[PDB]
């Protein structure tokens, strides 16, 4: 609970917002190939 | 391999623990790579979709969108395609009081809209007359001038609550408790994983292995 | 083997989530300020949305007078054709003309 | 007056961060307290040796 | 002049997209590479049953 005074401001100081960046891709995504199996121990 | 139509002897371990962790751990590192990866990049569309609100923001109220941008409470002005800011400077809470009557005691039909304040920079400054504003802010220019209606009841910021006027009258002070407040935050609740602890466990022992043959040629 | 492996993925999912959930404080924060800007235009449609249901309101300052409003059934309303005033050729209502 | 670059002025940020950063892999390699070698030594006498 | 349907209307989205997928009920069978058994009758001569 303070109080706050303000003077006009003046083009002394100026701002400006940032643009958009770039989002992430996906990941391509492993390459599975099908197929049969024998284990052998 | 198999597709859709559209001189050494080798010594193998007796355990396979390690495959079948490797799978676990696979399987879940897929899942959660994969869903929090989504989660950013719908956080990254998120905050480029908001920057056009802002973008609009940045004019109706340069204010308190330079306070809540920059970093700290400033003044701001739209200067074209920009923003000039000037940081503002604190006043105590105890050093400021409101006039009782916002009425224009020279010009009958024309009522302040904001409460009349007067303030002092320091404990020992002299005494300097000026205009409430928003969210806990002075205006050193009376400018806030409506025609005078009937029906006048209202709210405003000070402090650490509200005062409220009745009828162009200084009524009273409330406190911010008094007020119902309705939410305006969406909830998302997120509770951590609990840690746990793995204890040894075998279904049977090397004794009982050893002890269930019925003759030992050691023993015996 | 599986402390190891329960540890390192409770580190993972730990951190991130709570990041998650920051992430998210700071976003409700950061939006209160255009909640505070818009409700101003359409006062109406900021308290309906906020307070739970269907509301009326006008502000007073820095808080908002509510009042919620009555139903009324689609099929008891009915459109007039024209917006003309019949009295004030040049003048033209902007919304359509109802009776309920 | 004249014309300026995006980088000649100040920029305060807008946008909110999340930094999720990803789990990494892991090996499981072999691990065993005993190998069954191991366990069939431990005996002091094996009838099929003797 | 008229009354219109919803969805005669184009419709621009303006809703970000989020697509969370569940994690998957798994099952684990016994699996073991060789039984107490098979290490039992690894070995050439047992006295027992000698």
């Amino acid at each position: 609970a303070n109080f706050y005074v303000c003077p006009p401001p003046t083009g002394a100081t100026v701002v400006q917002f940032e643009q958009p960046r770039r989002c992430p891709t996906r990941p391509e995504g492993q390459n599975y190939t099908e197929g049969i199996a024998v284990v052998f121990k | 391999p198999l597709l859709s139509n559209t001189v050494e002897r080798i010594k193998t371990t007796s355990s396979i623990e390690f495959a079948r962790l490797q799978f676990t751990y696979n399987h879940i590192q897929r899942h959660v790579n994969d869903m929090l990866g989504r989660v950013a990049i719908a956080w990254c569309e998120l905050q480029n979709h908001e920057l056009t609100l802002w973008n609009e923001a940045r004019k109706l109220n340069p204010n308190a969108i330079a306070s809540a941008t920059v970093g700290r409470r400033v003044s701001a002005r739209m200067l074209g395609d920009v923003m000039a800011v000037s940081t503002c400077v604190p006043v105590a809470a105890d050093n400021v009081i409101v006039q009782n009557s916002m009425r224009i005691s020279s010009r009958p039909g024309a009522c302040y809209s904001r409460p009349l304040v007067s303030f002092r920079y320091e404990d020992q400054g002299p005494l300097v007359e000026g205009q409430l504003g928003e969210n806990n802010e002075l205006r050193l220019t009376r400018d806030a001038i409506e025609p005078c209606t009937v029906g006048h009841r209202r709210y405003f910021t000070f402090g650490g609550g509200y005062v409220y006027f009745e009828e162009y009258a200084y009524s009273h002070q409330l406190s911010r408790a008094d007020i119902t407040t309705v939410s305006t935050f969406i909830d998302l609740n997120i509770t951590m994983l609990e840690d746990h602890e793995f204890v040894p466990l075998e279904v049977y022992t090397r004794h009982e292995i050893k002890d269930s043959g019925l003759l030992d040629y050691t023993e015996v």
